[PDB]
């Protein structure tokens, strides 16, 4: 079972990794969420330009 | 006689009156010529707006055109 102490260490050594990872993302998530949060203000301005681009092909 | 005296001095009165209703026509008119070049002013300025919308409407036009491509030289005029 020599090789099944390794698998174990190693198993281990990458789960370490992957909750590294893990905590690694979920701050980044947290400044994804902000960042669109703040960026959020380009609904009516996007409609208004979007009219503006309408009645272009309008007139 | 002495009421025609008095007769005449309706009259003076009266031309008095009617000098001063000619000396105002006059002023009319003249206040008629002044009002016509102000006018004709103010036309030349609507005249300038007429020219900012001929350069918006060519813009709307020309877009329009580009906008609408669904399927050259470099001619243009530039004043």
């Amino acid at each position: 079972s020599y090789f099944e102490q390794q698998r174990q260490a190693l198993i281990e050594e990458i789960a370490m990794n992957f909750e590294h990872v893990l905590a690694n993302i979920n701050k980044l998530n947290r400044s994804l969420e902000a960042v669109i949060a703040v960026g959020n203000e380009f609904s009516s301005v996007e409609a208004l330009w979007s009219q503006f681009e309408n009645v272009m092909s309008w007139s | 006689s002495p009421a025609l005296l008095a007769r005449v001095n309706e009259k003076k009165a009266e031309l008095e009156n009617l000098k001063e209703l000619r000396d105002l026509s006059a002023a009319v008119a003249a206040q008629m010529e002044a009002l016509e070049q102000k006018l004709s002013t103010l036309s030349s300025g609507t005249e300038a707006i007429a020219t900012v919308l001929a350069n918006w409407h060519n813009v709307l036009r020309a877009i329009s055109m580009a906008s609408a491509k669904i399927p050259p030289q470099t001619l243009v005029r530039i004043p």
